[PDB]
């Protein structure tokens, strides 16, 4: 079948030109009807059609994108690629390619890859106990957590005690603040007869920086 | 019954480079019933009358459906040359059936464009009747190879018809049926 | 452009019930729509286009309807592998999609267990307080945080995160975090978030002193 693989930077700079190249392994990019297709999805939005190239070079782009993309066709690499210049805040979303047999939907679609976009560069995460409290203790059971606070781009990958620890664990999705910085809380569950005998642990890493963070969590009294 | 409604009430209808063929046998057919509708601009038979069907049996009956343009509809009957009767849909001399035609332009065509719709531009010899070539591969209009790539010499051999509803009716999609006893 | 009106927003279903989900199209798009179907961090899977023609591969229990400006996505019998987002696309001038519907998994009223954390001392000495509330596995997902400083309602400075339903007791956690700069944290002694939920009958108050 046909199998689709988008790449390019994850992190393009404001009035940039946004660049993305989509690798079509299984089916030939210069023969038969295909439609190659670049479909984006802003996150907790619905999806967005870029634009298409027929086999034959023919585009056809929807209206609102027309004059800042150009979709492009690399025949001796059989890849297909999506240029997006004058790129604003507004273009941060997940990139699709696909392909068509039609020129109406899409039947076949890559696994997507997230384009960041902001001033703001590379930024590791602090990371910050939530300990648990009284206030914090709900009957026999207790919350505590790990605050990953200022970090950019996406994404942070947070565990608890190296991965031996998963039941009861809640790792909220992250929140772009108003600093342009993403901020995010990982919170765990556990019986209050073990806040003193039992170690917690959380794992953040944050890859896009090399950032890898082991915080302890203890209870505090006040 | 035989299923005619599904030939002529289908949602979509293939290019005519690659003409769908439904086979049609060992069933009631409504023949005089087809036309009672005033939609078909063009029903022009060859070899049969249409009045006679009702009282005709036949061993099958070949619907062969597809979308061209308004001026081109004019191909569709024996002996006839073009682009469209030469490279994409060919019937024979004596063929014994009912061509029937109606304008779509209200699905067949959209604002930005329709170019679903497709026909064979380029080809090396004409087809034989009932021949369907979907070929492809890039046609090579003189003497450097084309390795697959379009080029000087080189092109891509189906072009699409940009079906727009501002278009004249010489333009406009037209859904062809061949019903072939 | 054609605008695609998809409901309802958000859809709650038990396994085994019928799901209808309806998209309305803002002008005549005759026939030409697709459904699609996409499970939260995956690409989407195409499930009906032309309206009501299956793609290969789906399961028959998936059926589309309607012509003209109203179409339906119809479920026969709900299962596990269905509980996802629905998007319809039309293709009558361009490609515009719907902004989706979600199905999720319907169970009994859960009433959020309310936690509440002060700024650590390590995130203080840096100049910035966050203060964070935290909703543990409640339902449905409508639910209300009111900070209040000292009696005064907090808006403008507090940002939210709920979690996917989970999988299993098919419940959501809720995290708000309170952010102040630490010169504007040490104004006040009181800190408090105010709970309202269908499952409590009156708001739960979870709060903490300054100190
Ligand atoms: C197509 O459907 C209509 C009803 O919507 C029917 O009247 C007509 O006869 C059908 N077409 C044919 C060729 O029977």
């Amino acid at each position: 079948q046909v199998q689709l693989v988008e790449s390019g930077p994850g992190r393009v700079k404001p009035s940039q030109t946004l660049s993305l190249t989509c690798t079509v392994s299984g089916d030939s990019i210069n023969s038969g009807i295909n439609y190659w297709n670049w479909i984006r999805q802003p996150a907790g939005k619905e999806l967005e059609w870029i634009g298409r190239i027929f086999t034959s070079g023919t585009t056809h782009y929807n209206p609102s994108l027309k004059s800042r993309v150009t979709i492009s066709v690399d025949r001796s690499k059989n890849e297909f690629s999506l240029t997006l210049n004058s790129v604003t805040a507004a273009d941060t979303a997940v990139y699709f390619c696909g392909r068509g047999g039609t020129d109406d939907y899409v039947d076949y679609w890559g696994q997507g890859t997230l384009v960041t976009v902001s001033s703001a560069s590379t930024k590791g995460p602090s990371v910050f106990p939530l300990a648990p409290s009284s206030k914090s203790t709900s009957g026999g059971t207790a919350a505590l957590g790990c605050l990953v606070k200022d970090y950019f781009p996406e994404p942070v990958t947070v565990s608890w005690n190296s991965g031996a620890l998963t039941s009861g664990v809640h790792t909220f999705p992250a929140v772009l603040q108003s600093s342009g910085l993403y901020s995010l809380s990982s919170v765990v569950t556990v019986p209050s007869s073990s806040l003193g005998t039992q170690t917690y642990i959380c794992n953040v890493n944050h890859k896009p920086s090399n950032t890898k963070v082991d915080k302890r969590v203890e209870p505090k009294s006040c | 019954l035989c299923p005619f409604g599904e030939v002529f009430n289908a949602t979509r209808f293939a290019s005519v480079y690659a003409w769908n063929r439904k086979r049609i046998s060992n069933c009631v057919a409504d023949y005089s019933v087809l036309y009672n509708s005033a939609s078909f601009s063009t029903f022009k038979c060859y070899g049969v009358s249409p009045t006679k069907l009702n009282d005709l049996c036949f061993t099958n009956v070949y619907a062969d459906s597809f979308v061209i343009r308004g001026d081109e509809v004019r191909q569709i009957a024996p002996g006839q040359t073009g682009k469209i009767a030469d490279y994409n849909y060919k019937l024979p001399d004596d063929f014994t059936g009912c061509v029937i035609a109606w304008n779509s332009n209200n699905l067949d065509s959209k604002v930005g464009g329709n170019y679903n719709y497709r026909y064979r531009l380029f080809r090396k010899s004409n087809l034989k009747p009932f021949e369907r070539d979907i070929s492809t591969e890039i046609y090579q209009a003189g003497s450097k190879p084309c390795n697959g790539v379009e080029g000087f010499n080189c092109y891509f051999p189906l072009q699409s018809y940009g079906f727009q509803p501002t278009n004249g009716v010489g333009y406009q999609p037209y859904r062809v049926v061949v019903l072939s006893f | 452009a054609i605008q695609m009106t998809q409901s309802p927003s958000t859809l709650s279903a038990s396994v085994g019930d019928r799901v209808t989900i309806t998209c309305r199209a803002s002008q005549d798009i005759n026939s030409w729509l697709a459904w699609y179907q996409q499970k939260p961090g995956k690409a989407p899977k195409l499930l009906i286009y032309d309206a009501s023609s299956l793609h290969s591969g789906v399961p028959t229990r998936f059926s589309g309807s309607g012509s003209g400006t109203e179409f339906t996505l119809t479920i026969s019998s709900l299962q596990p592998d269905d509980f996802a987002s629905y998007y319809c696309q039309q293709y009558k001038s361009y490609r515009t999609f719907g902004r989706g519907t979600k199905v999720e998994i319907k169970r009994t009223v859960a009433a959020p267990s309310v936690f509440i954390f002060p700024p650590s001392d390590e995130q203080l000495k840096s100049g910035t307080a966050s203060v964070v509330c935290l909703l543990n596995n409640f339902y449905p997902r409508e639910a209300k945080v009111q900070w209040k400083v000292d009696n005064a309602l907090q808006s403008g400075n507090s940002q939210e995160s709920v979690t996917e339903q989970d999988s299993k007791d098919s419940t959501y956690s809720l995290s708000s975090t309170l952010t102040l700069s630490k010169a504007d944290y040490e104004k006040h002694k009181v800190y408090a978030c105010e709970v309202t939920h269908q499952g409590l009958s009156s708001p739960v108050t979870k709060s903490f002193n300054r100190g």
